[PDB]
């Protein structure tokens, strides 16, 4: 056994009634010592290591030739003047076994933390060498973690995009459903999660030039995705991921739902492809009044109509298409579909609930586009564009397909370093900078919305892991006012760099004077209502920080209207899965699981303790199963407020809660302003 | 007093060998030793043969001959496991672990082992020997059953606990551990029925029976140790299974009601270590906060 | 050719009666008239009736005629459905609509059921004519069970589905739907069996066995037609029953590879809604000509 | 029970202890004067008609404007001058069940077979009365049988393609696979079957881009096109047939053969994606000597020399790639391989066998490429060349995809009419007219090999037929006497048309100087060897027709290498299915299954006698599996050396056969210049 697993599992061993949580120290300093430091290949100067990794394929010689090579050594002696350690086992294992860059034969370690950190600084800076020592301060402090493709990929030559979330429109043709799975295996490929809107298409039964009952229905394409996701594994140590979201109001919906039963058969039944359901708040409110919904065809509303059904507005045109004799349309109970999506989340964790009408009530670029589908995590949330991909011969219509870069703010190192602000600018530098670099050039779409929308994805975690390190209950109202005030912070100073970018590069994103930021209209609840905290014990941990007030939110709508924003969308809260390790933060603002969380990792099992955890704050770092999902849901509508996309919201179930409670969830979360729910996972 | 919950703990138990993913053991698979592997395989097999005859002869005959629909239904439940479950679960994990040949090889080779024909006759005979009406003949047979499930198991659990115990092939020892858990409680149960049938009995009658018992038990035993000995010799560890049989047809003896017939003794530790939601219906009530 | 896939189908429609919640059916149960309450309570004793004797009997018995490890296991779990699973649900289902009296009482009356009586006697008559070895016996008793799974149920899953496609009684509609999704793989696959033993004789033996399916469809048939109108006159249903008593007798005979003997018919829309040669090695001088 | 399937269902009653064939003609005037008659839509004149079914988007009002409306009544009146009868029940029952022009509703009946064959004849010659005329006498003659979906499709509003076979390359990329997908998906959406080359593939376990081990191989490609035919079936009416081709040296040909297997996991197994195995003369030469034979990695051979391994010749390129180090490749058994290949053919039929090099050592257009593979039905071989489909951004590089226009000539009727010249030459007009009026906008390779290569397919039928109500034993010296005869002047004056139509036009297809045509090398047997019967019996049949000489072989090797050819391709026998019950032929040159054919349709059973069998000729109408199959690969030899592409050939089987006698079959009809094997039919 390998001493420093023997030591990590020592945690467990209980000693005058507590767990050794000392152990995990002496776990992370036997790793290095004995595995970390012996199989790190080791040069004379940072020169020979940068060109034997450039040489070698290992790097990219584009981004390095911007610094000469003394900037390059301040920036390296930058990240090592931290003298960074690991504060646990496991942050050092997942760093090294996941982002660390090893040989061609995955034999020896070439990079450590600091050269990670150094490279993808450089990287964000793009020749400045300020700019580029910030970024090292900004991650070598763990105030802001990139998402796990620009970390893992960001100077590497063999690299995948450092984009992992697609999100593609599917127009109702054969030549668009070609091209929606050729995109999504281009995608699958580059390694990124791609989600697809069905519900343009027709539904089962539907005319095909004027032959009837000849289209196959939307799990026909699902089947297609389904297999062009598993051919696009990239070798299959990652297999292809892939979302599909219907709307409610589908007739396939429930088919679209059989999918996921686990008595499904072999010609219906899709394994790699997560579901997910847009609800808009007409289902709601039909279900509440326990009348009878109708699903209906979607080509009848199209043909009838000229415009898609996902297209037009529900709650204004749902009596229209019933009443609309040439639309065809299913009798459906609504209150029965509703127990059907609670018992599927119950059995599967499947499908992804989006609550439309809470994304489009707040959506600040409805103008361009309502809000349809989310990603495969169920955090993006921009308007989108369908494409008419067309014959060979004829020209393509390229609509805008959604993709965003990720990056998360560390809660509890940005409050510690007093740092919302610069923290939140130099993040959104970062993934503008990401943003600006990324050229898919197989994806029309998706490379049009990332020129035109130039949307960024700023989310944060280790909020439980903060909360509960200072004395405060996940559920308590002093952890949703503090939620409040920092999200509502994130928020303000993340206009401001948008804003500021814009009026440096003189541009806004595509279609910006038609937002709600150009008329103002945004900031009304921040010039009208004040965010400062209402608890004294939350005031104090941002004392030394300056909270915007009203004024200072009338004066950044001023700059806005005056300069433009440069981002359709800034803040996206995704679930941040193995960058919480490397960080030594809980997984994004969801409350934690696992107080000590078992793992096995080959034939070696090893215990991660909570960032933190302790027997001072053992009650506070209460399990995610063991709390009010109310509560719960009480805390994310408190960020989501402040977040313009949505974010990944687990639902923590446990076994003896029936379906009723699942929908009592579901129907709480839509009345609080939820955007979207992620999973509905069972202990 | 006790069918309706064998009833719920067996359906309870239901399970599939395809809910444990078997890859992960590919690797400490690959670093055992030609004599190790050699044994696994032809230690499963054995398995694989036992629960054949359990769930297409031994159970449903069984169930046949015991009244009441209840009872019945936990028989026909465990009889399933049996050859549904069990028995199609070894080959899950020979077709992962090991090439066709060696499939082949090895079920050619329980055909012909000796003591593996000498078990399955004995067994396989007091099943087919029952009569309808005939509670003396069922005893026999339940007897039997018990032996199989509590007994004659354990010379081929032993080595997958083993492996288990030291960290090695744990999805097969899963898989293993999952049988064993069935198995214990099969035991059980049919221990019971055969109770019952035995507490009919004259006192004359019931020395007779525990003669049967005990003669049966020791003529398998022997036969188990010539078995033991032909499996575990190669891999150094027969003296130790040994203990683990007797230690095991002390609790078969148990569960029929007898005392324990072998001395207790030190069990190898590593062995040691080696061991939908409810739907209810939205209110009105429900929508409203 | 068809176990394994068989095998697997089995497996994944595994389902527990406690997975339903049955007491919102009290919520429609209460508006029916006497006659409807009357019907479905002699309808659900006649389906769970008939259904013990496939438990008890007719599964267990071709499971033990039948040669073949793999098929063996499938018919074992298939019998376990009906004594652990069916049988289980059927009796739910009477526990939440009737009290214990009136339970009680309508067994007496469907047990003493003329038309009920005939049909369940001929179909065990048939299980209790299998003669080891006789693969004739066999083929004749597949035949019986086929028409049981695939025909006989289905004048009383008529009224559970018409009501189901209404929107009355939805939670035992909903158990009934996949009591019959078992009923309905049970009887494709014993059909599958019964082809094979059917595809083994003669020409002359052929014609012989066809004339005894079709002989014994017919018996079956006229008394489906007096039991239909014994329970439905009372409720006016008695025409499109007949109808569905047809369409499932041509699947029961298209499940045992025969033509089907009634002209095709529209169902009632409600009920609707509720719905290897030889191996020879190249011997060289083969290349050459 | 219907009238007229009753009086075909006496037919098996046997009187005076023979069938009664007679009946059959009671049968199908009986069909007629109680059904069709009443069912047939009548019009008080053809004007009406014809107006009716333009304007009820029945025709298409752009080949009839082409003639006054005089013409066309002239030709109708042609059509039914001739008073056609058809002989048998199932003859007409087939037409107007599969081929007759029906209401929208599928309840009356609009076209006969004379106005069928008018309106095909009209849309032929394409403005020409005196050719419309001359094409309704061949057809009402039923001398020539356009394909099925010609004869079904022409002149009709909502048709499918004329073209039902196509051949695809298919690259190895993911953006060739992606788009020979969508290119499957188009042409299964038009009706028809799509076969597609995946020997460029590269094999399972093969380096993407520097990460190795990584590739499906052909089987997940196999996977997404068997899904991609399920979901494109032809809108739900027809399903979607395609069919997949491996070189027996592809690594991957073991796993391209276990998807076929029986006892096949479901994530290997293909339903409707047919296999056929391409076989060169190394592999049978290394079979021969029970040498064990390597199969090749392609993408290692392609890295190796720069061009795939199917490309090629592996006569002289086998000793290299097994010497090469750089090549990666297995040992195999290549007697094994043959041996599964005949226990697959026994269990399933497939996979089809291409004799590469007995294909190649006679193609005409080995310049332009060698032929590679066959299409759905292993009669189409012609020269193909893989397209380079790049990204979105980037201009393809289009290639040739293979797609062929089928006819066939009834040889009864045309040997009783004397008539091989005219009817040759006609239907090699009809269907150069098919081909150049055939435009498909979403496959741009078949687009461009149709209009560059102007291959057409003029096959046969009824040459059993006609030789048993001859009394000619399939089997006898002079049975392949005759089709020797028959085919040569077939051939000849296939070419002869081609070579006229070429003088006519100015132009001869793309890259004729390179072929043997332009070379003479073509005509070398045909100059140096005389075709004449060698009977007296067979030579009396062709009594009143000139039979080509060498002189008139060598003149038209004159005129051709004069004036070129406009035709790369003119004659493939196609199975020619559900047309030779039309036509009351026997299916292409295959001889009978059954003597008397019994059917099921609905619920009443029919009984079709082959067309002529009497008591006189019951023996002459000997079964296919009664038959010696060495003697049908001797008749389908003798036919193959006088037809450029490949003919259909369907080894019929008894139950007592064992592999060996299969590969003893294919082995003898590699030696006997077989070109392709369709199907292994067992009784
Ligand atoms: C071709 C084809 C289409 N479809 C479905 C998927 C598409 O969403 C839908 C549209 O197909 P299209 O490609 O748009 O077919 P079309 O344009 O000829 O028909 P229309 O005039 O009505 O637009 O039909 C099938 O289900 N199966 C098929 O084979
Ligand atoms: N020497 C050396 N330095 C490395 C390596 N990887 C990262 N570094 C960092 C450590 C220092 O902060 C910085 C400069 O190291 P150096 O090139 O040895 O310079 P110096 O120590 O002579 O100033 O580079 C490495 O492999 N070797
Ligand atoms: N009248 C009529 N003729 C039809 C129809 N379908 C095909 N025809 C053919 C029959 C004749 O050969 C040709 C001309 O028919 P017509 O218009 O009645 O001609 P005419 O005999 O009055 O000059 O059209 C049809 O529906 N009606
Ligand atoms: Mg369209
Ligand atoms: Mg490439
Ligand atoms: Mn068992
Ligand atoms: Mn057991
Ligand atoms: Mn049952
Ligand atoms: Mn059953």
């Amino acid at each position: 056994v390998p001493k420093w697993i023997q030591l990590n599992n020592e945690i467990m061993i209980q000693k005058d009634g507590k767990f050794q949580f000392d152990k995990d120290k002496e776990a992370v300093h036997s790793y290095f010592v004995d595995y970390i430091n012996q199989n790190t290949v080791f040069f004379h100067n940072l020169k020979e290591k940068l060109d034997y990794l450039v040489e070698n394929q290992y790097y990219e010689e584009e981004f390095l030739s911007l610094y000469s090579f003394e900037d390059i050594k301040e920036v390296f002696k930058t990240a090592y003047a931290k003298k960074f350690r690991f504060p646990s086992f496991m942050s050092a294992f997942k760093f090294y076994n996941d982002y660390a860059l090893k040989t061609n034969d995955k034999k020896k370690i070439l990079e450590r933390y600091e050269d990670r950190i150094s490279i993808v600084a450089l990287f964000f800076a793009n020749g400045d060498t300020e700019k580029a020592k910030e970024y090292v301060n900004l991650m070598i402090n763990q105030e802001y973690q990139p998402s796990t493709p620009t970390f893992l990929n960001a100077g590497r030559k063999r690299r995948g995009e450092l984009v992992s979330c697609f999100l593609l429109e599917v127009n109702d043709s054969l030549n668009d459903i070609s091209r929606a799975i050729d995109i999504s295996m281009q995608l699958s490929k580059l390694g990124g999660g791609v989600s697809l809107n069905l519900s343009k298409l027709r539904a089962k039964g539907e005319a095909i030039k004027d032959v009837e009952n000849a289209t196959k229905g939307v799990v026909g394409v699902m089947k297609l995705l389904d297999n062009a996701f598993r051919y696009a594994d990239q070798m299959g140590q990652r297999q292809g991921s892939g979302a599909a979201y219907l709307n409610i109001f589908h007739r396939d919906i429930n088919d679209f739902l059989d999918t996921k039963k686990i008595s499904a058969d072999e010609d219906v039944r899709v394994k790699t492809l997560s579901i997910g359901v847009v609800i808009p708040d007409k289902f709601v409110e039909l279900a509440r009044e326990d009348k009878a919904a109708y699903v209906f065809y979607p080509h009848t509303i199209y043909k009838e109509y000229g415009q898609h059904m996902d297209e037009m507005d529900m709650n204004e045109m749902y009596d229209k298409f019933v009443d609309n004799p040439r639309v065809k349309k299913e009798k459906i109970n609504p209150r029965k579909l509703l127990e059907k999506l609670a018992m599927l989340r119950s059995e599967s964790g499947y499908p992804y609930i989006m609550f439309q009408d809470n994304v489009n009530k707040v959506h600040a670029n409805n103008h361009i586009s309502k809000v349809k589908f989310s990603n495969l995590c169920s955090e993006v949330l921009q308007a989108s564009q369908v494409s008419s991909y067309t014959d060979y011969d004829e020209e393509d219509e390229i609509g805008l397909d959604i993709s965003c870069n990720l990056g998360s703010l560390n809660i509890l190192n940005v409050m510690e370093h007093k740092s919302i602000e610069k923290t939140v600018k130099l993040a959104t530098d970062s993934l503008t900078h990401v943003s600006e670099t990324t050229d898919i050039r197989n994806a029309p779409a998706v490379r049009r919305a990332n020129k035109a929308m130039k949307s960024i994805g700023l989310g944060a975690m280790n909020l439980h892991g903060y909360l509960a390190q200072n004395g405060i209950a996940y559920e308590s109202p002093e952890a949703r006012d503090f939620a409040n005030t920092f999200f509502m912070m994130v928020n303000f100073y993340s206009i401001q760099r948008s804003a500021e970018i814009a009026k440096e590069k003189g541009e806004t994103f595509d279609q910006y004077e038609g937002s709600t930021y150009a008329t103002g209209e945004y900031f009304d609840k921040y010039v009208s209502t004040d965010f400062s905290p209402k608890y004294e014990k939350i005031a104090n941990l941002f004392e030394g920080m300056h909270i915007p007030t009203t004024e200072d939110w009338k004066k950044l709508k001023a700059f806005v209207a005056e300069h433009g924003m440069y981002h359709s969308y800034r803040l996206c809260i995704a679930p941040t899965g193995s960058i919480s390790y490397v960080q030594s933060s809980t997984a994004s603002v969801m409350p934690i699981m696992e107080r000590i969380e078992e793992r096995t990792y080959g034939n070696s099992k090893t215990y991660y303790p909570m960032p933190g955890l302790a027997s001072n704050n053992w009650f506070f770092y209460k399990e995610a199963y063991d709390m009010d999902m109310f509560k719960v849901v009480d805390m994310i509508a408190t960020i989501q407020q402040h977040i313009d996309q949505g974010i990944s919201f687990t639902l923590f179930l446990k076994d003896t809660m029936t379906t009723r409670d699942l929908n009592r969830i579901d129907l709480y979360a839509h009345h609080r302003g939820i955007k979207t729910i992620y999973y509905a996972r069972t202990k | 007093d006790f069918t309706q919950m064998f009833y719920n703990q067996n359906v309870k138990q239901f399970w599939l060998p395809e809910e444990i993913a078997l890859n992960g053991d590919l690797l400490t698979w690959k670093y055992l030793g030609k004599n190790e592997q050699d044994t696994y395989m032809k230690v499963l097999a054995g398995l694989t043969l036992l629960d054949t005859e359990q769930g297409n002869t031994g159970m449903p005959i069984v169930a046949e001959h015991v009244d009441g629909h209840q009872r019945k239904a936990v028989l026909n439940f465990m009889a399933m496991m049996e050859n549904a479950v069990h028995a199609k679960s070894y080959s899950n994990i020979f077709m992962t672990l090991a090439p066709t040949e060696t499939i082949n090889e090895v079920f050619e080779w329980v055909k012909q082992n000796k003591y593996l024909q000498k078990k399955a006759q004995m067994i396989v005979g007091l099943y087919k020997a029952i009569q309808k009406d005939d509670e003396i003949s069922l005893f026999k047979a339940m007897v039997a059953s018990v032996y199989l499930e509590s007994f004659l198991f354990y010379s081929g659990f032993y080595y997958p606990l083993y492996f288990y115990g030291q960290g090695k092939l744990m999805q097969s020892g899963e898989i293993i551990n999952l049988i064993l858990r069935d198995e214990a409680i099969h035991g059980v149960y049919v221990g019971l029925l055969a109770q019952e049938i035995y507490n009919k009995q004259t006192e004359e009658k019931k020395a007779e029976l525990r003669e049967f018992a005990i003669d049966l038990l020791n003529q398998l035993y022997e036969n188990e140790l010539e078995y033991t000995e032909d499996l575990y010799d190669q891999v150094g560890l027969s003296h130790d299974v040994k203990k683990f049989i007797r230690y095991n047809a002390n609790k078969a003896l148990m569960n029929l009601g007898f005392d324990p017939y072998f001395e207790e003794e030190d069990i190898n530790p590593i062995v040691l270590n080696g061991l939908k939601a409810t739907v209810e219906p939205l209110k009105d009530d429900d929508f409203y906060f």
